[PDB]
């Protein structure tokens, strides 16, 4: 049941019901520190939110190189 | 001329730990103002914790930031024990007007105040 | 010269002038001065890298005991690129001796947790660090004693000034104790009392 | 010289052993305390009534914050500004006009009984003995509005008496 | 004019503001919260009460070192009044009982005080006479105080005719009178304590603002049985005259500006209630919203 | 005027029986705590007065405040003052308690004790004498006597 595309699906709508970005604006390969205007203590916010969600332990240098939703739920893929 | 540097090299692990120390700060507001029984907004009191974090931005030195995550550090630990009281937390905001816009002319009223 | 005149007793005087030489001698690495002042107690100013060596030298080693500690403080001045002094004291159990290892700092060079070869300077050394901010490193638990915990600004700095910037009050708006600018309601008349013609001509520092 | 506590041992002498057990099982050294505490019940006890009998003092106690005058004179203060300049807590504010016939004199002349901590230096500092404390100590105040004095107020404090001022001043011109 | 009556300084606590205002009554809730925003201004409240100096003294420490003034008055005499007026910068006039008593009831205190003391204030030279009123008191039935209050405000507009008349609304706060009748047991704009007296200490320092009367407007406009959801919701003297009171009049009164033309930012209903409604044991926000 | 009289009356006798037994509770923290229990002492009795010292918040009837009262204190003085029965009576005692006094200019001292608690009656000294004290508490009590706390009900 705990799969890949169900585990996409979840990051998915979590980052939809995350209400600082403004619009949705959703984009799986972004970069979206520079191209959607996110500073990076929005990014450990969303990280750990993600950790305090349904996450891993999640390390804080695993916090700063992913900086992209795909490549978030592929770290995710990448343990779970 | 050299120092002996506190606890980083440069400024990526101050970066790193003051990173991880908002990370705990975040963890930190929730329980404890449920348990002092406040009357402020989670939202309210994690974005003027941000805003805080965003108060110290522009410090280029690594022994600096180092020593504010001293000071983070020891206000987060006596924050998630009881010591510090509803007072005191309440104090870290202005509940006490202060109103004053940055308006030149408003300052220009009641004045001396350049 | 003799009545009404606390009396010198040289023989003291040459016994840590001795004692002094031969620490200056047995420990080369470490020192810039051993002063000697007249009314005889003994002051060793430090470079701050061996104070651990230092101290761990001087609580044994079977010719100067040194159990007792006695004070700490970094007295804060200005003028000199290292402004902070920590200033610790000692007396020997058998010897009845006064000692003081005074080292240099600045306002980020550490001392090394020296509460390990000392056990009564934990709360000393939380003291100079919630007091004045001189950090100190590898300490097991630093905390803040001494003050409020809301309040910061390191106060026994001279640049913290005489009252300070928070004042509490009960309002009763909120039905709280809250904080405010200090507003004092008499001046605190501060006196100009250094009148000149230098009443002591034994220290007069040279010109440019 | 060191004459220390506690270098004995209870000894394993039979009257001994039966002695302390006595003390143990017959509760009788607690007795002796009764006994004590009675004997200090018999006693006449050392209390004063207070508003009948007011409490013993000496010539040199430091009471009220009073001005003197001179012996049907002016103010005996002059303005010279030492009790200031020796006040620890600062309670002192003077200003110092001239009057109109040549001779200094003051406005104003304060005292903050809230802030005064009672030494006596503005009694060993004013060069003529002008401000003097007083024997007595019932202020009692209601309000924190009374407790800053004014020239008028100590002048008037020292109207209420100066015979008691007069007889301490004649104990204490040959000390102080 | 004279020194002493320009401001120095800041704000507050010795940081001497430049009004002086003569407040009457004060000693129940809305003039006490009013004392202290004027304390915080740091003012000189000159305050008669005619009670035991026990009340007055757990309001006394509220202003500074002497700058609160306590003095005797009453609600028959004048020569009392006068010396409480002697010299007064502004006066404001809030006193009334929401319940019968056996020798003052509703009439004669709203019918015979602000007579008299907007008289002698009118005549001993005052500025900014500030006199409440409920809102919409009007000579609509059932309601002797909302008649009363309504003579009351044609009174004031009689006699010293350049007077602030406000109206708020029904104000809750800390210390409220129908939230803690609702604890021991048509919309409705209820407005929180800080925002009305903002309002007032900035109409009485923000001078154009004056001879036009004010009205305050509660930020919801609701139901009342959604109010007692919410406040049962949360939380888990009885003359039925207030009932009525309660019941009769809830309306706008568009004939005059509010808030937001005064330099006050209104609070809603909901996060004061999370700040009063203490009292569990030993969060269901609903707020239906009807028009 | 017979209901008048029995008012009289009455608020003489809830008025004596203010102000006769009046057991405190001891805040004290520096040296004027030293002088309220040498108050307390033989030569001093409280206890002729009824007056009795007791530990229990929940139960005094006149809070001292003596010594030095700072930032790090307040809030732990209101809180123990709140839960303090609504007949309540306050003596600010000693030049640090009555207006902050010596330590007046530094931090970490609310200068007197008005900015916490409503203060009914100052007496200073530093110390104060003992027999001072007791005839602030003597001051107090002829407050007690002036209280008309039922006429004021009766005429309310
Ligand atoms: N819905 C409402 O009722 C609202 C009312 N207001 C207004 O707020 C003002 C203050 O009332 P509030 O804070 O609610 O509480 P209070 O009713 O206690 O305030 C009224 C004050 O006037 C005094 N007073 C009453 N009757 C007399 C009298 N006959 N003679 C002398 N003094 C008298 C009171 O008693 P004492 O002298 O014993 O202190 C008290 O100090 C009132 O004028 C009221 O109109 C404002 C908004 C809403
Ligand atoms: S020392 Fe004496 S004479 Fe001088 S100013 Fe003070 S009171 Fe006056
Ligand atoms: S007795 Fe001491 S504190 Fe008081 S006025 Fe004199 S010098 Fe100042
Ligand atoms: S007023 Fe004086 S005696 Fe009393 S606590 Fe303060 S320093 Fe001690």
């Amino acid at each position: 049941p705990l799969t890949l595309e169900g585990i996409k699906d979840r990051v998915l709508y979590v980052l939809k019901l995350y209400d600082k970005i403004d619009p949705e604006k959703l984009s799986v390969n972004s970069h979206f520190m520079k191209d959607l205007g996110l500073d990076s203590l929005d990014q450990v916010e969303i990280i750990m939110a993600m950790e305090d969600e349904f996450g891993f332990e999640i390390p804080d240098i695993d916090a700063e190189k992913l900086m992209c939703p795909q490549e978030i739920v592929d770290y995710i893929a990448d343990k779970k | 001329t050299s120092v002996k540097p506190i606890f980083s090299r440069d400024m990526n692990e101050a970066k790193r730990r003051v990173r991880e120390l908002y990370r705990a700060w975040y963890r930190e507001v929730p329980n404890t103002v449920h348990l002092f029984q406040l009357d402020i907004s989670v939202k309210q009191g994690r974005d003027k914790v941000r805003e805080m974090f965003k108060k110290n931005a522009h410090v280029t030195d690594p022994r600096v930031v180092d020593l504010l995550v001293i000071k983070g550090k020891m206000e987060l630990e006596e924050t998630i024990n009881v010591w510090k009281q509803r007072t005191h937390v309440m104090r870290f905001f202005h509940e006490t007007e202060a109103p004053r816009p940055k308006d030149f002319l408003s300052k220009f009223y009641v004045g001396h105040d350049p | 010269t003799r009545p009404t005149v606390r009396p010198r007793n040289d023989v003291a005087h040459k016994q840590l002038s001795a004692f002094g030489e031969y620490v200056a001698e047995i420990l080369p690495k470490y020192v810039q001065q051993v002063q000697v002042s007249c009314f005889s107690e003994l002051e060793i100013c430090i470079h701050p890298d061996g104070v651990i060596p230092v101290l761990t030298f001087l609580r044994d080693h079977s010719n100067a005991q040194f159990k007792s500690l006695a004070d700490l403080t970094a007295v804060d001045i200005p003028t000199r690129q290292n402004r902070f002094e920590i200033v610790y004291n000692l007396l020997s159990l058998r010897f009845n001796s006064r000692i003081r290892v005074k080292t240099y700092t600045d306002e980020l060079t550490p001392v090394e947790s020296s509460v390990s070869v000392y056990k009564a300077a934990n709360w000393y050394e939380r003291e100079i660090w919630d007091m004045f901010g001189v950090f100190f490193a590898n300490h097991p638990d630093l905390r803040r004693i001494l003050t409020d915990y809301g309040f910061e600004g390191h106060p026994f700095r001279k640049d913290f000034p005489l009252s300070g910037y928070v004042e509490l009050r009960y309002d009763d708006e909120v039905k709280r104790v809250v904080a405010e600018p200090v507003e004092l309601a008499q001046e605190f008349r501060k006196f100009d009392l250094n009148s000149p013609w230098e009443a002591f001509p034994a220290y007069r520092q040279p010109p440019e | 010289t060191y004459k220390y506590v506690n270098l004995r041992e209870p000894s394993m002498d039979m009257k001994s052993v039966t002695d302390r057990a006595a003390q143990t099982l017959l509760w009788t050294e607690l007795i002796r305390g009764l006994g004590m505490t009675l004997s200090y019940l018999f006693r006449e006890p050392a209390t004063i009534n207070y508003p009948f009998e007011k409490g013993p003092l000496s010539p040199r106690f430091r009471g009220e914050h009073a001005l003197r005058r001179y012996p049907s004179g002016e103010e005996r203060c002059i303005a010279c500004k030492l009790c200031e300049a020796v006040c620890p807590a600062q309670a002192i504010t003077i200003e110092a006009e001239p009057r109109a016939d040549g001779s200094r004199r003051t406005t104003r002349y304060d005292i903050d009984m809230t802030k005064c901590i009672y030494c006596g230096f503005c009694q060993e500092a004013c060069p003529v003995d002008a401000i003097v404390e007083g024997p007595n100590f019932e202020f009692s105040t209601e309000t924190h509005e009374e407790l800053l004095y004014n020239k008028e107020k100590l002048l008037n404090n020292g109207d209420k008496w100066e015979a008691e001022i007069a007889a301490n001043i004649q104990a204490d011109y040959l000390y102080r | 004019l004279h020194h002493a009556v320009i401001p120095h300084g800041k704000g507050g606590r010795s940081s001497v503001s430049g009004i002086v205002a003569t407040v009457f009554g004060a000693t129940g809730f809305l003039g006490r919260y009013l004392v202290n925003h004027l304390g915080r201004m740091g003012s000189q409240v000159i305050v008669p009460y005619r009670c035991e100096p026990y009340d007055t003294m757990h309001l006394r420490p509220m202003g500074d070192l002497g700058q609160i003034i306590f003095m005797d008055w009453n609600g028959r005499d004048k020569d009392s009044i006068r010396r409480a007026v002697e010299h007064s910068n502004v006066v404001i006039n809030l006193v009334g009982r929401e319940w019968e008593t056996k020798n003052f009831d509703f009439e004669d205190v709203f019918v015979k005080i602000p007579q008299a003391i907007a008289q002698v204030s009118k005549e001993a030279g005052v500025e900014k006479f500030i006199h409440i009123s409920h809102l919409n008191a009007d000579i609509k039935s059932s309601s002797k105080y909302l008649r009363n209050k309504a003579v009351g405000e044609k009174e004031v507009r009689e006699t010293f005719p350049e007077a602030t008349i406000i109206k708020p609304a029904d104000i809750f706060g800390r210390e409220d009178r129908f939230l803690n009748y609702f604890a021991n047991i048509t919309v409705k704009q209820p407005v929180y304590i800080v925002d009305v007296t903002k309002g007032i200490i900035n109409a009485i320092k923000d001078p154009d603002a004056r001879g036009k009367t004010f009205a305050f407007v509660g930020p919801n406009r609701y139901l009342l049985f959604d109010l007692v959801q919410y406040v049962f919701a949360v939380a888990h003297w009885t003359t039925r005259d207030k009932v009525e009171r309660i019941h009769t009049t809830d309306r706008t009164l568009p004939h005059l500006p509010g808030l937001e033309d005064l330099g006050v930012q209104a609070t809603p209903l909901e996060l004061k209630a999370i700040e009063v409604l203490r009292r569990h044991r030993t969060s269901e926000i609903e707020d239906v919203q009807p028009a | 005027s017979r209901g008048e009289y029995v008012v009289a009356k009455l608020d003489d006798l809830i008025n004596w029986a203010r102000r006769s037994s009046l057991w405190p509770m001891t805040f004290g923290l520096a040296c004027c705590a030293v002088e309220m229990m040498h108050m307390a002492a033989p030569r001093y009795d409280m206890d002729r007065f009824g007056v009795v010292f007791r530990a229990s918040p929940r139960q005094s009837d006149v809070m001292i405040v003596a010594g030095t009262l700072t930032n790090k204190m307040a809030p732990a003085l209101r809180k123990v003052y709140d839960q303090m029965p609504e007949p309540r009576y306050v003596v600010s005692m000693g030049s640090c308690a009555n207006g902050g006094g010596y330590y007046h200019y530094s931090y970490s001292v609310v200068r007197g004790c008005d900015r916490i608690v409503p203060v009914d009656i100052y007496v200073p000294g530093c110390p104060p004498t003992a027999e001072a004290l007791l005839y602030g508490i003597l001051q107090l009590q002829k407050k007690i006597k002036r209280e008309k706390r039922l006429r004021i009900w009766y005429r309310r």
